[PDB]
């Protein structure tokens, strides 16, 4: 995952 | 947004761009009234960043944009950066936005409003279009 | 709130 | 990145069904949307997920996180504004  | 389309200019008038002092867009936000912007807590906004309202084409010099300074950052105290839960920050502007045909506010829901699974909604932004 | 002057086209 | 503002329509999911993709990472102050052929992606964070209610666009989500590759078959995760609006109102009222 990853901060958008 | 991957696999989206270009918006009609001015048709999402609450959409703002958060830019750093170099002019680099790093996050979006939404105007909720002339003095306040809602964004994500994890965007890490500071009072050295700028809110840009009224923008469509970030490559154009001819748009009548508003570059608004930030007075204070209110990161929700329940934000948990380890889980990214409660991911909301409010920005109080130093300079109020001037509302117009291309700059205006989104509505907030009531706490008890229902938005059912399967409802079609819309998202907007200047994020990557391909990874 | 919530009613753009320039209507979006989806 | 694009110079010009983009848009996409996409459906809301339930948290229970979103947990098939993301498991225990999904909390009550999150709402999932997408897995429909579009995705929010890096640089969209903080922006709106809006739904029309009684003729007006209403802020339902704030773009938050999702797939590290912005996969269009995986749901994006948004901050759930109904869970947060009391704090918004408390903050505006005090400031």
């Amino acid at each position: 995952s990853w901060p958008w | 947004i991957v696999n989206g389309e270009e918006a009609v200019p001015g048709s999402w008038p609450w959409q703002v761009s958060l830019q750093d002092k170099t002019g680099f867009h790093f996050c979006g936000g939404s105007l909720i009234n002339e003095n306040w912007v809602v964004t994500a807590a994890h965007c890490g906004v500071t009072t050295s960043d700028v809110v840009v309202a009224g923008e469509f084409d970030q490559g154009s010099s001819s748009e009548k944009i508003q570059k608004l300074k930030i007075a204070k950052v209110f990161k929700n105290s329940k934000y948990n950066s380890l889980t990214i839960n409660n991911d909301i920050t409010l920005l109080k502007l130093s300079t109020a936005a001037s509302f117009s045909q291309t700059v205006s506010a989104v509505c907030l829901p009531s706490a008890s409003d229902d938005f059912a699974a399967g409802t079609t909604c819309v998202t907007t932004g200047w994020g990557l279009t391909r990874y | 709130c919530g009613v753009p002057a320039i209507q979006p086209v989806l | 990145t694009p110079d010009r503002l983009q848009q996409a329509s996409l459906p809301l999911l339930s948290n229970t069904n979103c947990k098939k993709y993301w498991g225990t990472k999904i909390k009550d102050a999150m709402i999932c949307a997408g897995a429909s052929g579009v995705s929010s992606c890096m640089g969209d964070s903080g922006g709106p997920l809006v739904c029309k209610k009684n003729g007006a666009w209403t802020l339902v989500g704030i773009v938050s996180w999702g797939s590290s590759t912005c996969s269009t078959s995986t749901p994006g995760v948004y901050a759930r504004v109904t869970a947060l609006v009391n704090w918004v109102q408390q903050t505006l009222a005090a400031n």
